[PDB]
């Protein structure tokens, strides 16, 4: 009662609708690359350093950079103030964002270095890991790191037995499945795929396809955020 | 190693795997339940040389304030340093954390352990279930080893009968034991992508060379309670499709081994 | 760097700073309150390229046994690794800890958040206020960035009306929100000593070359609620005097920007 | 009431009796050496690595390997689920197992290396530190590490004023003394000796001697576990 | 160092020790009780240049659910980095942990602090005793330094008289103080084995060269409440026998110094 | 009610009076330098090591030693037993003592080294950070580390609207301001200045000046503690 109806959703959107997504690239002075993303009520900042001198010097891979990802929510990002620090959730989300960004990066280009990706969720309303990946990509492109593709991400989910796109916190919390997908769109390569909840095969595949149509949209926004940047530089 | 990537890809191209398994074959499985007799439940699972003990210890506690209506289930994977030279002492690392969470979700989201049947006094006193997963020897596909041992340990579990004495308000743990409310048997099935080939139950050697991994967790009902693409790499939609399907079949085969191990232990 | 110390000292001797600021000038300030809409209050402050978000989240809890008469205020600075290549993940380091404590004292000791007006049931249920400071981009003078954003976030805060139902003993959080009891607007003002010159609002470049730093926190009343000489170096008594005075003037100028940002957000 | 009587013990054993001890060597693929031990209701696994490259490179001794021991109980090993991780108990037991294994090892044979010993108590019923040492030895022999001797261990204790061998959890918990002893039997060298509880000199010495007769038995089992292994290798 | 092992062994063979102590000699002992006047009890012990402060702080708390019948005693050794260049900041390392536990057992297992006489309301409110051992200067035989200072601090302790007001149910801490129920005076005595010679109270120099160490803790009653062979090395049964005996004699000699220090502090 | 009156203070001192300060230098064998200080009911020990080999070798500054300060209170130092370990307070006090000692040290004299300063508060009654600094200085001089000056420290404060010198725990706890000051007296260089509480400019400056008159006294005591040492060495 009643995340769908009729046939609109709680915020009034249709079931294949995305929340208002804003994205800005290059928002931070210190980071080598940064992006900010407002995706619905999410407000998430991604920074990249560098490729940089890796320490400790034993972590280094001799033939390639390593990707390190840290995803973190500010204490004020959630309804119930999250104590500062790492938790199992953020650690798994970090592992799973890394495994999403990695394939897009030509890591052998910078042996013995780390590419450090930070995702800060300043406000969260479901879909942070995919909003985060979507910003990490931009922040990576922003860092001038060559990539095979942007990684775009978006979740699909089930609410009221119905497959919807792009869950909000209500829908994720009270829904039947959360299906985040990150793809590199050009080659249709899924670099993140998670399913939390309970679906049949057909419901899972349809949610995976829906989230990919969602991530393809996000991608256009992503390119359009790079375009916008690669137009600001067009000065003078 | 890395010399080994080449051998493994090349073998793959000839339909072969280093141990003459087919791409859809698990290594020999051994499941043995009730091996930690002081635990409420337990399971030693071997996937080939991969070994994991899971132990179910239960106590009575407060439910979480959010859910006065459900018992507690908490899943921890210890990647004990003895199990692998890549396992270091300390708090769970991300491998351990992602394995714990994915197995838990598998079980949790299939309502495989029905938490609603683990209430004793609503909002006050529930059954708290600890799935503690002791990885003994890491030789690949720990995800499946652990989800198999977790669910088998849960099925094996026999917890003390509790009754609320409605007349004192006392809660009496009794000497009679009962099963946990285990209502489904989620089994993760996991595939490594190596080049353009997915291979079920990757051994360590294949994990070292794999591009990515995907785990599909399914129950008897035809439902998926978890999917986790882990590590790097990418999958095509239709590799997922294949994996979801194959997973369902591999699951049913394991599920039988799990149930046969569970039933053997009552013998 | 260190090449840079020389340029900065030399410039200083000519009344100049690297960005043509005067010695008493702040970089451009941007204060924006209520930017984290799910928080009770929040403030994005930019001191030049230095950026800090502060978020006020409030809950109801027990007061400390010592003070049944006061609500709780707790201040944490996260120096998030994204903010600076000198920020590493982990528990607060001493930079973070000293910034948290100095800002807190500033606010606490001016009774800027009147904790005595945050009691609901004395000795049992108070308003607990979390000032969580998320440093986004460290480009100098984080002390001021944070104290400005903390106080502005507090002024911006709108917390749920609570009432003790004297007849049940229940505490009712209501949909109507109210301000926090923010009664003063402490603003730290901070100076770097570089050679024999104090320069307000040191940028990162000036922090790298500075000898010491001193922070004076003052409210509208003409009172100082905190002083912190931080880092090394030494000050002459009369540099302190100058700083205390200048701080008071810089404070009043910021205070206006804070109040204008706070009022804009009700628009 | 009544850990002795009459004159049998709770599990029906006499007071100089050992619990059923099983021991298998070479149970783990990854470890360089491993042993499993069932000693009564104890189920304990020991692994050794290697001699191995020691890190960090400053830990290295220039003339010898270092022994590092980690003793750990699984959360399900005890009646009241032990939260995962180190505690003072396990840390002292680790220190005291190390100091038991050390003298048996010819450490100068492998300078700049670590010999890492792990003891995992999978189920515990008193006597884990001595069962553990007894398995660590086997796991060490299993690792092909030259030793001056096996270290064998066994506890003696006092229950009902009476010196007994090889306490179970009941006896250790409700008894008057726990006296674990580890010896290298061949030369009669006590490499672990602890006393917890309250004894006179005569009661302590008699418990120390009893635990050594116990550890000499354990030792035969230990040799017989090596024999058994050095017979499986006899293939073809 | 290591040059030093040779000198020490060679000296040992001539009945000599580097500081002309006999093998059964302690270095000069200084015990001074009540030196931390804000603590309930305290003891500065010097074994030669080895210095340890122990502080007894007591509060009232819940007993452990297992033991509603006993007060609480908890023993912590801080090996403060100032005390030795081998002491690093952090959580107790194993040296600290083994020293704490061995001293505690010494005291605990002799019922030296009678926990059963530290109950105020059974199952609800007991005296909780913190033995906090601050090692100030590590120059050998910290085990004995600490057990001596722990027990002497306990004897020195004067804790607030508590009474259950049977009529309100209130617990009244009173201004009158009383002793703790200290009923025995366990003293660890510790020997280093260097070659085939055991030497009491090893200094740092002897610890650096020793093969192993054994600590026998005994009270006035002729009972041993702890034995700990620590470090590596091996002992012959009859070295233990010797040590147990010698320990008993060394103990009685120390015990006198402890009691004389305890009595001096009431002067 | 009533930390002043009339016009004496709780312990009977006047408002510009110091508590009985004792100071001894060279109290520890292991430290390179040590000092003990009894300041009222404070009992604080400072040790220095060395200049010493800095680890890890990346911490090293190539042109100078680094100062590291650790301030710590024993669990028995305070009225309510402080759990062992670091807390925000001690960490800030450590940062602020470092920043007080640093300017007095000719750090470039010993490149690539650390000068490690430990302050242990064995008993505390307000004024530990300034008593601590005062002892750290002596312990530094004791270590034979060249210094431009001793750093002397003392707090002034407000109680009952009145500026007093050298707060005790009562006065600090129930007073209106705590103003610790550390100066190197010879050149009048304030190396620590903190204000906790609530003062006007005039009250703050007067407390800063008062605490400096206090720290100048402490300094004479400091010299007189060095003198005393540089007379014990005058043997034979
Ligand atoms: N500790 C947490 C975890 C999740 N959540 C909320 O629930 C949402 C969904 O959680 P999730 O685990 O599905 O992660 P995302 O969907 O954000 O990637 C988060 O965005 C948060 O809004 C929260 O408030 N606090
Ligand atoms: N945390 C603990 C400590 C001891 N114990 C039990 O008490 C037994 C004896 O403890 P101990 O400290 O004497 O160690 P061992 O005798 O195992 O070497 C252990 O084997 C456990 O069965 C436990 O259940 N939980
Ligand atoms: N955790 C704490 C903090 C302060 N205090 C007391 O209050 C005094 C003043 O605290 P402070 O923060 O002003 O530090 P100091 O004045 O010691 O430098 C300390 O010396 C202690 O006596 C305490 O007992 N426990």
């Amino acid at each position: 009662k009643l995340i769908d109806e009729n046939g609109r959703r709680i915020d009034g959107r249709k079931k294949y609708e995305l929340r208002p997504i804003k994205m800005e690239v290059g928002v931070l002075k210190n980071a080598n690359g940064s992006a900010y993303i407002e995706w619905g009520k999410n407000k998430i900042i991604a920074a990249v350093y560098g490729p940089r001198e890796l320490h400790p010097k034993h972590l280094q891979r001799p033939d390639r950079a390593i990707l390190r990802v840290r995803y973190n929510m500010a204490p004020f990002s959630v309804e119930e103030r999250k104590k500062p620090g790492p938790d199992r959730r953020s650690i798994e989300i970090s592992k799973v964002i890394k495994g999403a960004l990695e394939p897009a990066l030509i890591l052998e280009m910078f042996p013995r270095t780390a590419i450090d990706v930070f995702i800060e969720v300043l406000q969260a309303d479901a879909g942070t890991r995919v909003a985060g990946i979507t910003a990490a990509s931009l922040a990576l492109a922003d860092a001038g790191i060559p990539m095979r593709d942007l990684v775009a991400a978006c979740a699909a989910g089930k609410i009221e037995g119905e497959i919807v796109l792009d869950l909000n916190k209500e829908e994720d919390n009270y829904g039947e499945a959360d299906v985040p997908v990150a793809i590199m769109p050009l080659k249709n390569d899924i670099t993140l795929l998670q399913m939390d909840g309970y679906l049949t095969k057909d419901e899972f595949i349809e949610a995976v396809k829906l989230a990919i149509k969602g991530a393809k949209a996000v991608y256009q926004k992503q390119r359009e955020a790079l375009k916008e940047k690669y137009l600001k530089i067009a000065q003078e | 190693a890395g010399i080994m990537r080449d051998h493994i890809i090349n073998l793959l191209k000839e339909g072969k795997r280093i141990d003459d398994r087919g791409f859809e074959d698990y290594r020999p499985i051994e499941i043995e339940v009730g091996v930690i007799e002081k635990a409420e439940g337990s399971a030693l699972v071997k996937l080939g040389s991969t070994q994991v003990l899971v132990g179910i210890k239960t106590s009575l506690g407060e439910p979480f304030p959010d859910t006065p209506n459900m018992g507690v289930m908490t899943t921890n994977v210890e990647l004990v340093p003895l199990a692998s030279p890549t396992f270091e002492p300390g708090p769970p690392d991300e491998r351990a954390i992602e394995l714990a969470r994915v197995i838990d979700r598998g079980i949790r989201e299939s309502k495989a352990l029905n938490l609603e049947k683990m209430v004793i006094v609503p909002g006050k006193i529930v059954r708290v279930v600890f799935i503690d997963v002791h990885v003994l020897d890491h030789d690949g596909n720990l995800m499946d080893a652990i989800g198999i041992a977790a669910i088998a340990a849960l099925l094996n579990a026999r917890v003390p009968k509790v009754r609320y004495n409605e007349e004192t308000g006392e809660v009496e743990t009794l000497d009679e034991t009962e099963p946990l409310p285990v209502e489904k048997i989620p089994v993760p099935v996991t595939f490594a992508k190596i080049g353009n080939i997915l291979v079920v139950d990757p051994s360590l050697d294949e994990e070292l060379v794999m591009d990515g991994k995907i785990t599909i967790t399914t129950d008897e009902t035809g439902h998926i309670s978890a999917v986790q693409k882990s590590e790097g790499g990418a999958f095509k939609l239709e590799e997922v499709m294949y994996a979801v399907e194959t997973a369902f079949k591999k699951a049913e085969e394991i599920r039988k081994l799990i149930l046969e191990a569970v039933e053997k232990a009552k013998q």
